[PDB]
RNA sequence: CCAUAUAUAUAAUUUUAAUUAUAUAUAAUUUUAUAUUAUUUAUUAAUAUAAAGAAAGGAAUUAAGACAAAUCAUAAUGAUCCUUAUAAUAUGGGUAAUAGACGUGCUAUAAUAAAAUGAUAAUAAAAUUAUAUAAAAUAUAUUUAAUUAUAUUUAAUUAAUAAUAUAAAACAUUUUAAUUUUUAAUAUAUUUUUUUAUUAUAAUAUGAAUUAUAAUCUGAAAUUCGAUUAUAUGAAAAAA
RNA sequence: ACUUAAGCAGUGGAGCAUGUUAUUUAAUUCGAUAAUCCACGACUAACCUUACCAUAUUUUGAAUAUUAUAAUAAUUAU
């Protein structure tokens, strides 16, 4: 969770298929922490309408998935 | 303060032992609050009333001699008949 | 097929609408799953235990359905089904509370002087 | 100072109860409301057809004591020795039936002893509630 | 009917606040004696003086018209409309987006005014605690302690008993940019926390938005989108 | 005679909070419009609340009654 002593908030994710077949992981779980082992994987994050595709880098670790799928248009 | 810490620690440990209290000088988050937290289940579930109540449906079983007229259902049935008479009835539900 | 929710929940004895039914479902399922959720939270929040057990408990907590969460229970009026301005002393919205107080249905309530 | 020259402020409220456990008090209020509605529903009785009697009764007074509940209510109705009319059967199931009388079921409902007290009013203008319910029809 | 002032009852003054608590009852719409001025002229008002007074405030309580209503969320019944959808469940998002525009409040723009401190603890009321409250103590921020915030642990109380909770302004001392009205070195004094003499000496120590780091609280979950702490930041805000 | 005029006490140019409006949005749930002015309920919107958007997904569903097959009992008699 948020408090660092509580650790990251982990949720179920079909990661093993994406660790072997290189397929993207399509998820609505915007509240899941990006663990260090998520690096290099392709995610498709729901933003309420569509699925933004992103590739996880080391700078994204610690942050959460929904931070890179904007829910609203800027203007 | 002037009294040493070791004596107070021994007192605290021994007193916790007597009154069936757990002693955690380390300050580590054991989480005993969860074990000692009271349960709120039954009161939360009893919000809307006990679900076992005598209903009008049950009356025919309970008192065969007495014939009870529920006026609201009669009104609803008569209204359905009135809409039935004018062809304003609900379309038949699709069969799966 | 027969019922909206996974588990069979008995009907509330009073006024009924969809939101009251959802509230009652979540309330009863919270009753049934409270002990399990509390045990999972204990195993997750107990830093004495190995980190793997804590993470397993957290993941199992995340896996639970919405009708087991404590926060999702919201107090609603038992006479109209409204969810706002509900007085927990009578579990009625301010309007239904007003009418019942005027009619004398609420024990002990009176008009202010 | 005298009970023949004033009405107790307790009698103002339909449900007159005090419980240290406030949740039980709220539960009892809700139960009183629901059982009052059910009692309302049970007041119409037809024999075959063209014999639809409608008993008009005021709101119920739920007297909550420590070891007992009493549901007091007033009602209006309308060779008689040798048979039973519908209203008499209704009252006898309220209290007198041996097997499945209403007060036993209400006792299981409330988890305390229950009794029901119907009182007949021979006129309609001796009670505002009964009078209003009558002129409504 | 409240409030107020009294009387009786009740409490074995350790549920103590008897200065209190809640039942009954009384009391006022104040009563009077004069003087002056007006008066429909006294068996009247305006005042003022004297006397007995605790006596000075308040709410509610009815109908008749007329307008406005669908967050008429102040409802009922009826009319019409959907019935693989305008009904129902789950996941996520949104209701928080910003060129702007106007209301409502909070914080400020300094000295008739802000800050720090003030343990045998300056002084309240009304509330709340079985779907709780959390005392004292220990530990970390952090530093001899104090304060403040979390962490560990639950002492009593389910209550006129214990806790939320040592009320705060008030008052006392000290400091406070603009201010060369200040501080500093020498002397100096019957102003000594101080005086004198010679040299030296537009946004601040107001304001806290915004931004960054790292922690913490609730909850299963704080990214969109919560609150809190510390360490850096330090905007606009002066006149009319 | 409401209300005004006067006297007093304020508040009132900035930041933020919170509303409404406009615009945008997939939705930004709902509120006013016959020319002064006025779309303006919040006793707490992260999920629920929720009423809106997207995607899946349920079809007598929340109740009353009818007519039938299966188990449970009670009796009479399987
Ligand atoms: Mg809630
Ligand atoms: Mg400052
Ligand atoms: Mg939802
Ligand atoms: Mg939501």
């Amino acid at each position: 969770s948020r408090s660092v002593w509580k650790g990251p908030n982990i949720v179920p994710l079909p990661i093993r298929e994406a660790m072997t077949k290189g397929t993207p992981i399509r998820t609505n779980a915007r509240a899941a922490t990006i663990l260090p082992q998520f690096v290099g994987l392709k995610f498709q994050i729901h933003n309420g309408k569509e699925y933004v595709p992103i590739e996880i880098s080391e700078d994204m670790v610690g942050h959460k998935l929904g931070e890179f799928a904007p829910t609203r248009k800027r203007f | 303060m002037n009294v040493p810490k070791a004596r107070l620690l021994k007192v605290a440990e021994l007193s916790a032992k007597i009154f069936d209290q757990n002693f955690n000088p380390s300050g580590i988050r054991t989480g005993s609050k969860i074990l000692n937290e009271r349960l709120k289940g039954p009161s939360v579930a009893s919000y809307y009333g006990n679900p076992d109540i005598l209903k009008f449906r049950h009356l025919k079983t309970l008192y065969p001699d007495i014939e009870f007229v529920d006026l609201e259902e009669q009104y609803r049935l008569s209204m359905v008949e009135a809409k039935k008479r004018r062809g304003k009835g609900a379309p038949k539900k699709m069969k799966k | 097929g027969n019922f909206r929710f996974p588990i069979k929940t008995k009907l509330p004895p009073g006024f009924i609408n969809a939101r009251i039914l959802r509230d009652n479902f979540k309330r009863q399922q919270f009753k049934e799953n409270e002990i399990l959720v509390k045990s999972l939270k204990f195993i997750a929040r107990n830093m004495n235990l190995p980190t793997k057990l804590r993470l397993e408990a957290q993941l199992k907590l995340n896996a639970l359905p919405n009708y087991m969460r404590s926060t999702q229970i919201k107090n609603r009026c038992v006479d109209s089904g409204h969810a706002r301005f509900v007085l927990s002393d009578f579990r009625l919205c301010r309007y239904q509370f007003r009418e019942n107080a005027l009619k004398g249905n609420l024990p002990g309530v009176k008009k202010g002087i | 100072n005298n009970k023949l020259q004033h009405l107790n402020n307790m009698n103002n409220w339909n449900t007159q109860i005090y419980n240290y456990n406030k949740n039980m008090e709220i539960m009892n209020t809700m139960n009183d409301k629901l059982i009052n509605k059910l009692l309302y529903k049970m007041m119409t009785l037809k024999l075959n057809n063209m014999n639809i009697n409608k008993i008009i009764m005021s709101k119920t007074i739920n007297q909550h004591s420590l070891n007992k509940l009493n549901i007091k209510f007033y009602y209006y109705n309308n060779n008689n020795n040798y048979y039973m009319n519908m209203m008499n059967k209704l009252m006898n199931i309220m209290n007198n039936n041996m097997n499945n009388n209403l007060c036993n079921i209400l006792s299981y409902y409330y988890k305390k002893k229950v009794t029901i007290e119907p009182i007949k009013l021979s006129y309609i203008y001796l009670n505002s509630d009964i009078f209003s319910k009558y002129i409504s029809l």
